[PDB]
């Protein structure tokens, strides 16, 4: 099964929004293959600040 | 491993525009940033052009928007430092990068050309000499902030007369790749600190150690290693 498709319009746009936004501070940990679970913490986080 | 080549060496005459295309080898940069600094004659780089992986945000530098033109393609792999009506003050040597500003994993510069058109840096020592299988530990102060985090964000890269900057550290917690596990860099809230041992003839270059974590995220002050016998 397959739950998040970074091939999309929304998906490439964070994803983007990300690789951009990574180029000037270097984060904590890298970014590389990411997983299911970030994508999940970040959709958890955007559901609080909508709320 | 990326392994940017660039082509296009040579002088040029003035009024034109000069277009540096360096191919990228290995693999695209779909999904690697890239970025194009020039480096002078002996001193550190210039961050010159900003791009991104899919080359959406081609950002410009500050004071070079007139003598640089961002024009690339993700999908195709081949950037193109080029210019319009570039003046005779350009006269520099012109390089291109893999992603290294976010990427720590295979983050090396490109080949790059010859052409004749707050924070202090500080690396001690800039200039030491270590015998044969010797081991050496140089420090780099900073004016600024040094502690990002705890992981030190601030890198070393060796350059040599007439090769291009190749990085040897990333981040203080990842050493780049080919080389083995013999560059740690380190440092706590106090100074860069890169040992390195045991010295070989291929080190002989001139160090430098660049901070990302405060402006300007250029070369430091240099360091020479000479590999003394
Ligand atoms: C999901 O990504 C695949 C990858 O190409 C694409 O073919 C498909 O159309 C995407 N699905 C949606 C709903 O966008």
């Amino acid at each position: 099964f397959q739950l998040v498709n970074y091939t999309d319009t929304i998906p490439a746009r964070i994803m983007q929004q990300w690789r951009t936004s990574d180029a000037r501070d270097h984060t904590r940990v890298d970014w590389k293959r990411p997983k299911y679970t970030s994508a999940l913490t970040y959709d958890g986080v955007k559901v609080m600040a909508e709320a | 491993e990326v392994k940017l080549l660039e082509s296009g060496g040579g002088l040029v005459q003035p009024g034109g525009s000069l277009k540096l295309s360096c191919a990228a080898s290995g693999f695209d940069f779909s999904e690697y940033w890239m970025s194009w600094v020039r480096q002078a004659p002996g001193k550190g780089l210039e961050w010159i052009g900003e791009i991104n992986p899919d080359s959406s945000s081609i950002d410009y530098t500050p004071s070079l928007k007139d003598k640089i033109i961002i024009s690339r393609d993700n999908a195709k792999k081949t950037l193109y430092l080029q210019l319009s009506k570039v003046r005779s003050e350009d006269t520099a040597l012109y390089y291109c990068a893999r992603p290294r500003g976010n990427y720590v994993v295979m983050d090396y510069w490109g080949q790059g050309t010859s052409v004749t058109v707050n924070i202090v840096l500080t690396q001690s020592p800039a200039s030491l000499a270590v015998s044969l299988g010797q081991r050496a530990t140089i420090s780099c102060r900073a004016s600024e902030s040094v502690d990002s985090y705890g992981s030190s964000f601030v890198h070393w890269y060796q350059q040599k007369p007439g090769q291009p900057p190749k990085l040897l550290i990333f981040l203080a917690s990842k050493l780049e790749s080919g080389v083995p596990a013999r560059f740690s860099g380190s440092g706590s809230r106090t100074d860069f600190t890169l040992t390195i041992d045991p010295v070989e003839a291929d080190d002989a270059a001139t160090y430098y150690c660049q901070q990302t974590n405060e402006d300007p995220y250029t070369f430091g002050g240099g360091t020479k290693l000479e590999i003394k016998r």
